[PDB]
């Protein structure tokens, strides 16, 4: 099985609170390093996702604030396949691409 | 018209920053999830998220029906339901390894004492 | 059924009358929720101290009570993990759900296990603090006191030690005695945020709780720790703090008619704490095979170590970490005084690699302090003056550490060896340099396919000088050199940096491609 | 000396662009020539 | 000087506390004696 | 629908809502100095002696999101705060226990119960009627079924053997409502501001009852996350006050704590638009009368609820003042959803009253003769101040340290709860420096990166470092002379002197002593002024110009004016 070894590498993170989320499901074509902007307290990660079923390229940004959120964000590499649920953040009004916060995510590498 | 849209956006940004920095409800903090033949295959087969992505809608509906969960006309809803079902451990709560006594190796073929008489 | 009647209610104690075989600390039930413990008793009556309080239950003279005939035993439930409980087991804040099935019931005054059940302390306990892990080591089964003034960082040090067990399979128990509920909720939030909530319990007795609850909270915590130890688990217990426990015991004894002794404390205040802290240690395979590590906290007044309770507690534990107010005012965090701090276990509590790495650093630190306080004239002895003024300042820069920052044991050892080999001479008080080095080493030893094996080798076996030199020269130094030259501009012209890193292999071509692939800033071979 | 918040943002951007230039300079300092055949 | 002050203050405080409790323990002799009598009789 | 939206508002509500009216800059340019000053005083920003600066201050206050929110809500139908978990009043009972006094002493009376419909509970109140006057006795110890001991809450004159007493088997209760604002009472609810004793209209609540369904409810709290703005340069820059925490005011006698307390009351009522509760424990009669009169004069009396346990009252009555104040604050937060700033003075007297009550009831004294339940009582008082979904309860408590002995058990008990300590110095006051707050000794837990910016932390750290270094160098200057310093040391000393004198500020309440009008300085203005001074920009100005000003520009303007006059004079 090609996907047999991918099961042992699953990493799942979730929140027990339920908000309105944007669901992304696909491969990570390109992911950059992390930037610290709000007084070196947050983490900014630009993501390029090739979705599933349409194979279109979308660009998003991810924000991390806690230690566990940064740990979950650090698991995303190139060619990683993700089922990510992201809460929209109101800072996208000053951004070219939307800024999101990880609510639930499942990561396989 | 009293409050401009730009100032409302700034207030939203500040309130979101405050809600992220200081959290009152502990359900808002990310949690890491802990991770005869035919019944075993039914109850133990594990699929990857990419594998379920490569699936068709009918196959995912059939898999949801086989495990007795809801069937949806959407691809993403089916994938999400299957992932939540398989990743959520019914008995394990990531707090049971702390309750498991350590295993010390045991004799499988031990001598038995004489019968008391 | 009820067999006792309340006769008097004074001094916050209840005077039950009835004919029964009372025993010390026997639970007496006044309702299904409220119960107390027997302190003193005779052939016709007893004096009881309540542990609970109920709004709908109005205890009064003539009320009925049942003497259950059993000693005070705390029950163990599965949902203790990731929860705040009180001394009777009720879950004040919970993350999971209970099953109403008691895994065990532990007597609170369980006598300490005898000498033949013990073992030597030889396995490190990671506290996440470089100075503590390298100069003041803590072993699994040790009793280390954190003693100091108010607002100096004792609780921060204990929480840091309790955060470093994120991936070590060591249970955490935090007993709060007269603490504020705001701070306890904040600690719960920090536990959840740092991924150790599923591994930790918090026993709480607030400052306005019943005096019996505040007195018996540490014993209940120790009973839970003993339950966990009996199945071969390493338990780390923090008591915050034992001065409040001494005050609670004094109040309970004074209100019960016991005569005051030195400083108004009862006459047996030393026994109360010794019989409590002697329940920790390392036990043999036939008696559980686990360990219990205790980190009691004590508060001094303006540096007065010679206080009654602080000197009682120093003469019980295996060393002390003393937090200085002068260093805290000067801005040093964590403000730990190395001169007044001891660890009687010593290198016996360190791993072989850490013992090799941190050998003879306290002497160099004391020499540096002696030179700094007594430089006197501008006349200089030799280059050894610069040697000391360099290595001591490098060590002092290594001392500083952010709050809630966990620095791994092997990362600390590697930093010590780099310092001792002169690979930190270029430092001129640029915190980002050490931050980069620490992050690179941490990621390399945690995630790299070959770095993970290197870390396992460092943890298990004791390597010699030649093998360590090969390890440093052929993997660690190229990675450090590339990741330093790409972030610090002044390192291009720093004469010491070229003097030390000239012959190191250049690895920019591969680390570039690793960065462009989204890899972390320490992977050098691949992810395991 | 002390700085304003805007000056802190400017300093952050200056450091990021400095690191980019350091990236280029690290390749430049490796005095290399294309392999010939 | 710190050493001497600590020693002296400890001594004085302990003496004061014991002397204060002396009155309380004197005033409750009769209850103790009656309890001793009734325990001696007992069953 | 103006008629409909105004139909949901009472006339007093409209009067209050006239404050949150938006004024355009075109209109604002047309006002005069007198109208601008009236607007500033109404909005709590303090007097201004310049036109454009006053307009800028008014615009900055108006452009704030909270002010705009209030102004926008003021033109809408009234929305009522729905109280979740309100305070429930006491239940209606009858006098069910009857008895009489059988033993008398100083402050302690024994009661023998004759006719009881139910067994007596701890802490219940027995009422006695002597010469038409009502005396309350709180129960302490229940010796047996029909014999209890009690201590007086008030005055013990008129009690004697055989005085009949009756009880409802309930603890003491007081009448609480919104009408408590503007009135002065004692812990048990007796009127203290007029001889005819006009009653307070409200419901009877028991301050000793917390009304919690379970103990777990006491752990549903929100840890402090916000900083209260006071308008005082030193407090804002160096010692941020938590919102929902506790700040201690420490010092000897005459350092100036009460003036700071009055200034904070005024600033919270006017600028922050809230409700203030004052709880005087062991309050001197002269000081209480003076503070009441100046509260009436300065205009913050109608929004303040005063509780006074006077110095001459029995220790039992003095002990209950803090509990009554806490109960009033809990009512004003839970029942009305208003943030409350509770003031306590003096905590040392609360501890002393507790010790007195413990000693009177024949309990074994603890170390230094204090009560065995010292820390327990301090926790009981301080644990009901917190921050919940309904609002914030901020506490600012003044303490007296005897002989500057910070190791006294009362002080050690108090520091266990303080979230920010402000320590006053008698030497600094004697130098004429006011508010005479010691910046080096004091510290706040809220001066971190979790709550403040990088700029604020850097400015605070640099200020403290400069002040400590100049304090060190002043001794060298005094001994060896100002010439012995190096070139950098002279600049450091001058910057430190100007920094120290810039921290002084005139208060709007302290106009009685020096006659100088007060000022209100925002956090940004103080930060900018300190940033200007730290760089050495104003190093060409004599130090005497930096004393008792509001903002950095006032010194520059005064120096320029003096230089112009000097140039014209010759
Ligand atoms: N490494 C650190 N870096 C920065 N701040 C720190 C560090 N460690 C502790 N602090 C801060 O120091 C203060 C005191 O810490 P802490 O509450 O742990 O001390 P304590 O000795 O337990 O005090 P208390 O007397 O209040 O019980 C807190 O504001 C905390 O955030
Ligand atoms: N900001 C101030 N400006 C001028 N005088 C002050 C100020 N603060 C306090 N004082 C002085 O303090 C005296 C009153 O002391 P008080 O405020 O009662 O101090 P405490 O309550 O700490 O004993 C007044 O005579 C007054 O002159
Ligand atoms: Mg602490
Ligand atoms: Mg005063």
């Amino acid at each position: 099985n090609i996907f047999a070894n991918k099961i042992a590498n699953q990493k799942a993170y979730f929140k027990r609170d339920i908000k309105t989320v944007h669901t992304f499901l696909g491969r990570v074509n390109y992911i950059q390093r992390a930037s610290k902007f709000n007084d070196e307290k947050r983490v900014f990660r630009p993501l390029q996702i090739e979705l599933s079923g349409t194979n279109e390229i979308v660009d998003i940004y991810l924000e991390a604030t806690t230690y566990i959120s940064k740990k979950a964000l650090d698991e995303i590499r190139q060619n990683s396949y993700i089922f990510l649920e992201a809460k929209w953040l109101p800072e996208s009004n000053f951004l070219n691409n939307p800024l999101f916060e990880i609510q639930n995510i499942v990561i396989e590498n | 018209k009293i409050i401009s849209e730009e100032k409302e956006i700034l207030h939203l940004i500040e309130q979101s920053k405050r809600d992220r920095d200081f959290i009152d409800n502990f359900s808002k903090i990310l949690e890491e999830k802990n991770l005869e033949e035919i019944i075993h295959n039914l109850l133990f087969k594990l699929y990857s998220v990419e594998q379920l992505a490569l699936f068709t809608i009918d196959q995912l509906n059939a898999l949801l029906f086989a495990r007795g969960l809801g069937l949806e006309k959407n691809k993403v809803r089916a994938i999400k339901s299957l992932l939540t079902l398989q990743t959520s451990y019914e008995f394990m709560e990531k707090s049971q390894a702390a309750l498991l006594p350590k295993v010390s190796f045991n004799p499988t073929n031990p001598l038995k004492p004489i019968e008391e008489k | 059924m009820k067999n006792l009647k309340i006769t008097a209610i004074k001094d916050n104690l209840i005077f039950v009358e009835g004919e029964h075989q009372f025993s010390f600390l026997e639970i007496i039930k006044f309702s299904d929720k409220v119960e107390g413990v027997v302190l003193k008793a005779n052939d016709r009556s007893a004096i009881v101290a309540i542990l609970n309080e109920d709004k709908d239950l109005n205890l009064t003279v003539g009320s009925l009570a049942e003497a259950t005939g059993e000693l005070y035993k705390i029950p163990i439930y599965d949902n203790y993990l990731g929860s705040i409980i009180n001394v009777l087991g009720e879950s004040l804040v919970k993350q999971y759900e209970r099953t109403n099935v008691a895994l065990d019931k532990k007597y609170v005054f369980t006598e300490a296990q005898p000498i033949f059940t013990r073992s030597a302390v030889n396995e490190p306990l990671v506290t996440g603090i470089t100075v503590v892990d390298g100069v003041l080591p803590v072993g699994r089964g040790q009793k280390e006191l954190i003693i100091g003034d108010r607002g100096t960082g004792k609780t921060a040090i204990a929480l840091n030690a309790m955060l470093a067990q994120e991936n070590t399979d060591v249970i955490n128990i935090f007993i709060a005695i007269g603490k504020k509920r705001d701070e306890i909720v904040e600690i719960y939030g920090t536990f959840k945020k740092h991924n150790i909530l599923h591994k930790s319990i918090i026993v709480s007795a607030a400052s306005d709780d019943a005096v019996a609850a505040r007195y018996l909270a540490p014993y209940a915590g120790m009973a839970i720790a003993e339950f966990f130890q009996q199945i071969g688990k390493d338990v780390l217990v923090v008591m915050d703090d034992l001065t409040n426990h001494a005050d609670a015991y004094r109040e309970l004894s004074l209100l019960a008619g016991i005569a005051p002794a030195r400083e108004a404390y009862p006459g047996d205040i030393f026994y109360v704490h010794s019989s409590l802290l002697e329940r920790g240690g390392k036990y043999g395979p036939e008696f559980g095979g686990g360990s219990i590590t205790i980190l009691p906290i004590a508060q001094t007044l303006a540096g007065d170590i010679s206080g009654y309770i602080p000197t009682n507690l120093i003469s019980i534990t295996d060393g002390q970490i003393y937090t200085s107010a002068k260093l805290f005012n000067e801005g040093t965090r964590p403000a730990i005084d190395v001169n007044l701090s001891v660890s009687r276990l010593g290198s016996a509590a360190q791993s072989k690699f850490m013992a090799f790495a941190s050998s003879g650093l306290k002497k160099i630190y004391t020499e540096y302090k002696y030179l700094k306080r007594l430089s006197s004239f501008s006349s200089k002895i030799s280059n050894r003056d610069l040697e000391t003024l360099q290595k001591g300042k490098a060590f002092e820069s290594l001392i500083d550490q952010a709050e809630y920052e966990v620095i791994d044991y092997e990362t600390s050892a590697i930093l010590f060896l780099l310092l001792k080999k002169g690979f930190l001479n270029f430092y001129t008080e640029k915190t980002e340099a050490l931050k980069v080095i620490i992050g690179v080493i941490k990621v390399f030893l945690a995630k790299d396919v070959l770095g993970r094996k290197m870390r396992a080798i460092l943890v298990e076996h004791g390597i010699d000088s030649i093998v360590w030199n090969l390890y440093l020269n052929h993997m660690i130094l190229p990675l450090l050199k590339y990741h330093l030259l790409s972030e610090l501009q002044y390192l291009a012209t720093n004469r010491e940096f070229i003097k030390k890193f000239k012959d190191i292999r250049n690895d920019g071509r591969i680390l570039l491609a690793y960065e462009r692939k989204g890899y972390e800033r320490g992977i050098a071979y691949d992810y395991k | 000396i002390v700085k304003t918040e805007l000056e802190y943002v400017e300093e952050d951007s200056r450091l990021r662009k400095e690191k980019i230039e350091l990236i280029q300079k690290n390749y430049d300092n490796l005095n290399a020539k294309p392999l010939v055949g | 000087l710190i050493l001497k002050w600590n020693r002296a203050r400890k001594e004085e405080a302990t003496l004061q506390s014991t002397l204060l409790f002396s009155a309380f323990k004197v005033k409750n002799q009769k209850s103790t004696r009656d309890e001793i009598l009734r325990l001696s009789k007992g069953k | 629908d103006p008629e409909f939206v105004a139909s949901t508002y009472t006339e007093e509500e409209i009067i209050h809502n006239l404050l949150f009216k938006l004024y355009s800059v075109e209109q604002l340019a047309l006002f005069t100095i007198d109208q601008l000053n009236a607007l500033l005083f109404a909005r709590g920003l303090g007097l201004e002696k310049n036109k454009v600066r006053a307009i800028k201050s008014l615009l900055t206050l108006q452009t704030s999101y909270e002010f705009m929110e209030k102004s926008q809500a003021a033109l809408l139908p009234k929305v009522s705060f729905n109280p979740t978990n309100p305070l429930k009043p006491i239940e209606e009972k009858e006098f069910t226990i009857f008895g009489e006094i059988v033993e008398i002493r100083s402050q302690v009376y024994k009661i023998r119960i004759d006719k009881a419909e139910e067994e007596v509970l701890p802490k219940v109140i027995f009422y006695a009627d002597v010469n038409g006057k009502e005396i309350q006795l709180e129960v302490a110890d229940i010796f047996d079924k029909n014999l209890v001991s009690t201590f007086v809450l008030g005055n013990e004159t008129g009690l004697k053997i055989g005085t009949k007493v009756k009880s409802k088997n309930q603890s003491y209760a007081i009448k609480i409502s919104k009408r408590l604002l503007g009135r002065v009472i004692d812990p048990i609810g007796k009127i203290l501001d007029d001889s005819i004793a006009t009653p307070v209209h409200g419901n009877m609540y028991a301050p000793l009852e917390m009304q919690h369904d379970s103990e777990a409810t006491r752990y549903v709290v929100s840890p402090k996350n916000a900083i209260l703005e006071t308008g005082i340069k030193v407090i804002d820059v160096l010692l941020p006050i938590p919102k929902g925490g506790k700040t201690g005011l420490l010092g000897g006698a005459g350092v100036g704590k009460t003036v700071i307390v009055q200034e904070l009351i005024n600033a919270f009522i006017k600028f922050h638009d809230g409700v203030s509760v004052f709880a005087g424990i062991g309050e001197r009669i002269r000081e209480g009368h003076e503070l009441w009169k100046e509260a009436e004069a300065l205009g913050f009396l109608n929004k303040t609820a005063f509780i006074f346990g006077q110095m001459n009252e029995s220790p039992g009555l003095r002990f209950r003042s803090g509990i009554s104040g806490v109960k009033v604050a809990e009512y004003f937060r839970n029942n009305l959803g208003k943030s409350v700033l509770l003031f306590m003075d003096n905590i040392f007297r609360y501890v002393q009253a507790g010790s007195e009550i413990s000693s009177l009831l024949e309990k074994t004294p603890s170390a230094v003769g204090y009560q065995p339940t010292l820390f327990s009582e301090m926790g009981q008082l301080q644990e009901r101040i917190n921050s919940t979904k309904d609002g914030d309860i901020t506490s600012i408590q003044a303490m007296y340290i005897p002989a500057d002995d910070f190791t006294d058990p009362a002080a050690v008990a108090a520091f266990a709860h303080f979230d920010s300590t402000i320590i006053l110095s008698r030497q600094l006051a004697a130098e004429g420096v006011y508010p005479a707050i010691d910046p080096l000794e004091s510290n706040s837990k809220m001066l971190s990166i979790k709550y403040t910016s990088r700029e604020h932390l850097d400015i605070a750290k640099k200020t403290v470092q400069t002040l400590e270094k100049t304090k060190t160098l002043e001794d060298i200057i005094n001994i060896l002379g100002f010439d012995a310093l190096s070139e950098d040391d002279k600049k450091v000393v001058e910057v430190g002197r100007r920094l120290k004198w810039f921290l002084t500020q005139p208060f709007v309440v302290a106009e009685k002593f020096s006659g100088v009008p007060g000022k209100f300085v925002r956090l940004k203005d103080s930060l900018k002024g300190i940033k200007t001074i730290l760089d050495g920009d104003l190093n060409h100005i004599p130090v005497s110009y930096f004393s008792f000003v509001g903002v950095v520009e006032e010194i520059i303007e005064k120096f320029n004016l003096d230089a112009k006059k000097e140039a014209l004079k010759n």
